[PDB]
């Protein structure tokens, strides 16, 4: 159950709550107060979904789905069978998500490392809270949130999107996609670079970071560097999710008309606003 | 039909890919062991991968993983329970003994060479051409500890020549001796360099290096390990 | 507060680095460029030198020709009137030939002929550039990982404006050259095949697009967290494991009871990413050629 070099790291301490009450492991898993906290929220949350399953009349992952309250209930609670379950489950989900983060913080203090990991995660939890909490609360209705269902949730994207025409025009959506694409380009390269150095042509000796910098300089003229690319990767990702939450928080709140229309400000600018020719007039 | 074929092929493929990726990630740390260090009964579904051999450059030899795993150093720890799963306590000074957040690994006692076979890290005074180009220059500034006490002075910046990056700060202690501090564990301020992980009385405790113009992999590990553990172990003295 | 290592506290500079030589023909490298102190806060500050060489020049020229061809056309549409050009910049577009001309180069300039030229130039620009990344590796004696991974991205690109178009019977199927213009093609392509959310490969693609953001977020943060033990020095941590590699592993072992090695994570990384375009290429290749409506196909699967 232990990696050859692990015992020296399993010292007591680092916990945020409850001293050494839960300071111990289960196989490879570290526990702690938050280990228990999540098990709870998750166990309970699964149960609620199973229950929501019987009411629907199906035990098929492909069809099960827990819909939120209808726009009629606004922001108040709703009956279990009519949006209440989704509400309770959402609390349990949020509960499981915050706990997992906080649990990592403890794992961090025991190993004496940075907190970059749980911090990056908090960015995802934020995207989720934007969709099920902040946006809905600002639009006065849990009904605008998305449903917990494999396909039913893809339906929500399709509709929510097309409600504003081709979502492709949401400017923040564009920036967001850009970062996502870039991130993958970056990950591709980073992974391929380290591997081509650690695994050089047959028989040759292991290359060095010098060869790595050389390679990219030769190729594109610049090399971000071994520390830079890791700063870059963290940044591209978090930026991508940040802009995702932003393209959505503004949609349905400060802008509810067709997104494609929004671009008229640019074209309507006085200077060229009436000039003949082009694609506009 | 095609699509339906294309898709099953993919799933089968993707499973072998995972399999492969999993065993590749088992070249270090395996096989597993019990808390007493004997081979653990269950090792999981995935088997060990066949050995591979790296040809370290500069005549440095070879490396073959997976291979015999050994801490090659003593571990001052004692069990705190009659069963598996519990913390193992430090039977001495965790900082001094190198356990927990202050652990270090027994890496080669040589320095990392750059592409040409030269030392990768050198004090800046020996780095011809190197100079501080941006930001505040730490050389000359006093060093404060988590207890708001001055512990020494920065007398140089050790730099990474090929990556051209500041890596360690050389600090002079009360007895005119120096120690190395991780660039990552310090806060360079207007008129001082603040070190949170350690209290003034712990600086002399930082491991020292044999030669004054180079650090070996082993030495960096003990140095960084020691400093990082101060976060947990210095805490009593750390204030603010 | 403690230092995070996102930006450097102190920049240190030395003589410009000309770089390893191996079999590289030094005759083709340029001179070192300046030093961005700006870039220096994030990563390296040195610029250049860049290696040009035969194939490099072919690409660069070929590539500007593509970019120029398109831009000329835009100026047509802009009526040479600059203000117009600037105004309707996201709107202009060079569409491929009409269905009529099918797969022929016959079509006139103002009817896909010009599109045809541009594509040809872009086709050269890319493939030559691919060979360039393969060659630059060989000179330094490194593996050809970058070349293969790049092929993955090429696969999708190839399927989009070449392969599918042929299999379909016309250049008409290809993607136009325009900002807003190519967005539409995408939205449309979906509608016509029964909403891509039903295409299994499209959904698989997305799984990896997200996983890339997931893994790189994880990996980057991990490395920064253990950089106080000099973890960004990955290659050396491979040849001689240190605490940086052990704590890094144990963090995830204790979090998800599963973990990787300093070299292994890059295999995870390169595959996660590469699979995005690999699966998307297939998904798109089977649309309009084998499967006509993903909703329907989803209903039977036959
Ligand atoms: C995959 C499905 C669709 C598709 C769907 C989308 C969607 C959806 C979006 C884009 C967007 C973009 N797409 Mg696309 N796109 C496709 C295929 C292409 C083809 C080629 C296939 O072979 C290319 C080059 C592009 C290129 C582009 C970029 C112009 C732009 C994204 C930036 C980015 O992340 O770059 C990664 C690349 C780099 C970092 C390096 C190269 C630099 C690029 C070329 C810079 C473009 C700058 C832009 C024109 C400048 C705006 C600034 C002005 C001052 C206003 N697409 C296919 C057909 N594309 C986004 C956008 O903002 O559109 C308007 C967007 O939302
Ligand atoms: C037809 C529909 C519209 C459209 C409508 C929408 C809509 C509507 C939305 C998006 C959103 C997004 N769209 Mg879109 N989009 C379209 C076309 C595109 C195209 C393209 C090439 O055409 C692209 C690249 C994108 C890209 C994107 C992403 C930038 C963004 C989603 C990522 C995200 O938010 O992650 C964020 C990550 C999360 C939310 C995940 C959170 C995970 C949590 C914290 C943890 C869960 C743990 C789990 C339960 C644990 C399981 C444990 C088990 C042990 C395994 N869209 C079309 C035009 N798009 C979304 C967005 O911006 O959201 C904020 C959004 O709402
Ligand atoms: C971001 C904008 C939209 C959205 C748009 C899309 C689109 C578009 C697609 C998906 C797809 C998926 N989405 Mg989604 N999705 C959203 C929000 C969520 C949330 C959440 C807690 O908010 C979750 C858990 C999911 C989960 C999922 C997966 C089931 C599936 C993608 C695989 C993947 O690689 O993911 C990235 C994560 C990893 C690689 C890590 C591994 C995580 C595993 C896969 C999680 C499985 C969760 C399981 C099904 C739910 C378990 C709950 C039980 C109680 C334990 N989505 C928001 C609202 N999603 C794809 C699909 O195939 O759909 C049918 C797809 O095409
Ligand atoms: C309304 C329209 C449809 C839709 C229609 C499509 C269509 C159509 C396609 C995708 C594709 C993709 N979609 Mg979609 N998609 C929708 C909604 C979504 C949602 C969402 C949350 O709603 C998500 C996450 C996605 C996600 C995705 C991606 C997984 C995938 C593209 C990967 C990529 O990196 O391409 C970008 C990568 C490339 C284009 C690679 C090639 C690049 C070449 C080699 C480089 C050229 C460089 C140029 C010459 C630059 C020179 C250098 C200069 C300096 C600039 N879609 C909606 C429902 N989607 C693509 C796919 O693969 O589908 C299966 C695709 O064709
Ligand atoms: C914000 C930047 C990016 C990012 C980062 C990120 N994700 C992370 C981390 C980080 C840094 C972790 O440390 C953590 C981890 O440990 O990963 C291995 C994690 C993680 N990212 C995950 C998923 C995930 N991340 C995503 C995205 C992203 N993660 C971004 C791209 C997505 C997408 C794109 O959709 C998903 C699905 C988890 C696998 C894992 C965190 C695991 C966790 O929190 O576990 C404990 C909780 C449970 C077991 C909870 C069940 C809770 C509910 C009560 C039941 C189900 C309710 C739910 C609403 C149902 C949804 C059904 C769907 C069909 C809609
Ligand atoms: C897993 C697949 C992912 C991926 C991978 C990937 N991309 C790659 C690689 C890989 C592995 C490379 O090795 C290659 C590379 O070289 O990377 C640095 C590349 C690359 N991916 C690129 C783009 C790219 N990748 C994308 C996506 C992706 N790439 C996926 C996410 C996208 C999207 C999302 O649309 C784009 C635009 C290219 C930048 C680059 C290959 C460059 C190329 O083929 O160039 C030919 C040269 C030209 C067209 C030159 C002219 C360019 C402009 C038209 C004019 C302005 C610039 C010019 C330099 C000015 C000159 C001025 C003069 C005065 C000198
Ligand atoms: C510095 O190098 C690096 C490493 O290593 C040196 C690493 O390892 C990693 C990360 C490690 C990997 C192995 C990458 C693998 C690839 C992925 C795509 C990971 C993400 C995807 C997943 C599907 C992970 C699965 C997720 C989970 C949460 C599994 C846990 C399973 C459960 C059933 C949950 C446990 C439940 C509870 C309640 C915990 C507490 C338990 C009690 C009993 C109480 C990185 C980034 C890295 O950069
Ligand atoms: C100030 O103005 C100047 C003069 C400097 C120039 C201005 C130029 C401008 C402003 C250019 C703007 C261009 C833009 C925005 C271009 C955008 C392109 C986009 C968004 C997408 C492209 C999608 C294209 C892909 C899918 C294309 C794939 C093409 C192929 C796979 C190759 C096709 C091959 C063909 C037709 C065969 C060629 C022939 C033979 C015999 C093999
Ligand atoms: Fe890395």
């Amino acid at each position: 159950a232990l990696l050859s070099f692990e015992r020296k790291y399993r010292v007591p301490g680092g916990t945020l709550v409850g001293g050494n009450l839960f300071d111990f492991w289960v196989g490879p898993f570290y526990v702690g107060f938050f280990g228990v906290a999540t098990f709870f929220f998750a166990a309970l949350g699964i149960i609620l979904i199973a229950w929501s399953a019987v009411l629907q009349g199906t035990w098929n992952p492909q069809l099960i789905s827990v819909y939120p309250p209808a726009l009629e209930y606004g922001l108040g609670g709703a009956p279990l069978a009519k949006g209440g379950l989704w509400q309770i489950i959402t609390i349990c989900a949020t509960g499981a998500f915050v706990s997992w983060a906080l649990r990592e913080v403890e794992i961090c203090r025991k190993l004496g490392i940075g907190y970059h990991i749980p911090f990056a995660f908090a960015f995802a939890i934020l995207a989720y809270l934007t969709l099920v909490l902040f946006r809905p609360v600002m639009m006065g209705a849990w009904g605008y949130a998305f449903p917990y269902g494999i396909w039913t949730h893809l339906d929500w994207v399709s509709n929510t999107g097309y409600t504003y025409g081709n979502f492709h025009y949401n400017p923040a959506h564009m920036i967001a996609i850009s970062f996502f694409f870039t991130n993958a380009l970056a990950l591709a390269l980073h992974g391929a670079l380290v591997l081509s150095a650690a695994n050089p042509e047959k028989g040759k000796e292991m290359r060095t970071p010098d060869h790595e910098d050389t390679f990219f300089r030769d190729l594109v003229g610049y090399s971000i560097g071994t520390l830079g690319i890791h700063r870059l990767g963290l940044l591209l990702s978090l930026s991508a999710v940040f802009f995702s939450a932003l393209c959505m928080i503004i949609t349905g709140t400060i802008w509810f008309d067709q997104w494609v229309d929004w671009w008229q400000w640019w074209v309507k600018l006085p200077w060229w606003a009436n000039i003949p020719g082009g694609i506009n007039g | 039909d095609l699509a339906s074929l294309a898709i099953y092929s993919f799933w089968i493929f993707l499973a072998g890919l995972i399999y492969y990726l999993q065993t590749e990630n088992m070249r270090e740390g395996y096989p597993l062991e019990n808390e007493d260090g004997t081979p653990a009964a269950n090792q999981g579904p995935f088997p060990l991968p066949k050995p591979k051999t790296f040809i370290l450059p500069h005549g440095r030899g070879t490396l073959t993983v997976p291979g015999p795993e050994s801490e090659d150093r003593p571990i001052a720890l004692a069990r705190t329970a009659v069963s598996e799963g519990f913390p193992h306590a430090p039977t001495g000074d965790p900082m001094k003994d190198g356990v927990g957040p202050a652990s270090w690994v027994a890496r080669r006692d040589l320095p990392e060479l750059d592409g040409h076979g030269h030392n990768k890290i050198k004090p800046m005074k020996a780095a011809a051409g190197f100079h501080v180009s941006a930001g505040k220059n730490p050389i000359g500034l006093p060093v404060r500890g988590c207890d708001l006490e001055i512990a020494g002075k920065v007398v140089d910046i050790w730099v990474d020549i090929p990556e051209q990056m500041a890596r360690f700060l050389e600090v002079e202690l009360k007895d005119g001796s120096t120690r190395l501090l991780p660039m990552q564990m310090v806060k360079v301020q207007s008129n001082r360099v603040h070190v949170n992980a350690l209290s003034s009385d712990l600086f002399a405790g930082i491991p020292t290096i044999k030669s004054p113009t180079e650090v070996t992999l082993l030495e960096e590990d003990k140095i960084c390990g020691y400093v990082a553990g101060g976060l947990m172990y210095a805490a009593p003295k750390r204030k603010s | 507060a403690e230092y995070q290592n996102i930006f450097s506290q102190v920049q240190v500079r030395g003589p410009a680095d000309l770089g390893m030589d191996e079999d590289v023909n030094l005759a083709n490298r340029s001179g070192v460029g300046p030093f961005s102190t700006l870039l220096g806060w994030f990563g390296n500050a040195q610029l250049g030198p860049i290696y040009l060489g035969s194939l490099g020049v072919l690409s660069l020229f070929s590539g500007l020709m593509w970019f120029f061809t398109i831009g000329i056309w835009f100026w047509y549409q802009a009526g040479w009137n600059p203000a117009v050009f600037l105004r309707d910049l996201f709107f202009f577009s060079l569409e491929p030939p009409a269905p009529e001309y099918g797969l022929s180069f016959a079509a006139p300039l103002k009817e896909g002929g010009l599109w045809l030229i541009a594509s040809f130039f872009m086709f050269v620009a890319v493939w030559s550039w691919w060979g360039r990344t393969y060659l630059r590796a060989q000179a330094l004696g490194m593996g050809k990982h970058t070349a293969w991974a790049f092929l993955s991205a090429i696969w999708l690109w190839m399927v989009l404006g070449f392969i599918r178009p042929i299999l379909m019977g016309s250049w008409s199927e290809a993607v136009p050259y325009g900002i807003f213009s190519h967005l539409d093609w995408t939205n449309n392509f979906s509608l016509v095949h029964g909403n891509l959310f039903y295409n299994p490969f499209h959904g698989l693609s997305i799984a990896f697009l997200y996983g890339s953001a997931l893994l790189f977020a994880m990996h980057g943060a991990t490395i920064l967290a253990v950089s106080r033990f000099g973890g960004e020095r990955e290659l050396e941590q491979i040849a001689d494991r240190g605490t940086a590699a052990e704590r890094a592993a144990l963090f995830w072992r204790w979090t998800m009871g599963f973990n990787a090695t300093m070299e292994g994570i890059h295999r995870w990384a390169i595959w996660m990413a590469v699979l995005v375009t690999l699966t998307g290429g297939i998904g798109i290749l089977l649309s309009g050629t084998v499967v006509d409506n993903w909703y329907v196909w989803g209903q039977n699967h036959g």
